[PDB]
């Protein structure tokens, strides 16, 4: 009925990074979930450090 | 004579990071509990080299 | 001071830790509730993935 | 009052 937009998004927040940190905080991060394509990037420590 | 961990980090900065992340530092340094140290936490990614 | 104020307050109830909290641990019979989770170069992938398993691994979040 | 339903038998970035 009333087009009172209930999402007021600013360009100062970084919602992507916020969700990235929240997913780390509440649950384990290593495990892979295919549905959300939930697979955190990571390097091989024997490649980053020789 | 202000370095720690056999690296370049000063005692001040290491103390501040550990205090900010694990409430550790006023009662002796020690490896924080694993659940407090997530993937994006400080200590996990700390990697001194020489 | 009731000594109370000095506590992190989490909600109008000053959060004070359990009374029975002082402590002992010597050698045998006593242990804690958070614990140790823990040829060459051939296959590769399962291995990269497992190295990645070195993070928080259980619970008590 | 609602016990007939029960089975019978905050995170900001920091906070340590």
């Amino acid at each position: 009925a009333s087009q009172l937009n209930a999402v007021v998004d600013l360009q100062d927040r970084n919602t992507e990074l916020s969700y990235q940190l929240l997913l780390d905080s509440i649950g384990d991060r290593t495990r892979y979930f295919s549905m959300w394509n939930q697979a955190v990037d990571s390097y091989d420590p024997d490649v980053r450090i020789i | 004579g202000y370095n720690v961990a056999q690296c370049n980090m000063t005692k001040d900065w290491f103390l501040v990071q550990m205090l900010a992340n694990y409430n550790i530092g006023y009662q002796g340094f020690y490896i924080p509990e694993s659940y407090k140290d997530r993937m994006y936490s400080f200590f996990r990614n700390f990697q001194p080299m020489s | 001071i009731n000594f109370a104020s000095l506590a992190p307050r989490h909600g109008s109830r000053p959060f004070m830790g359990n009374w029975q909290d002082i402590g002992t641990s010597n050698m045998s019979g006593g242990a804690f509730s958070w614990g140790s989770l823990w040829k060459a170069w051939n296959s590769s992938t399962g291995q990269m993935l497992r190295d990645k398993l070195k993070e928080q691994n259980f619970q008590q979040k």
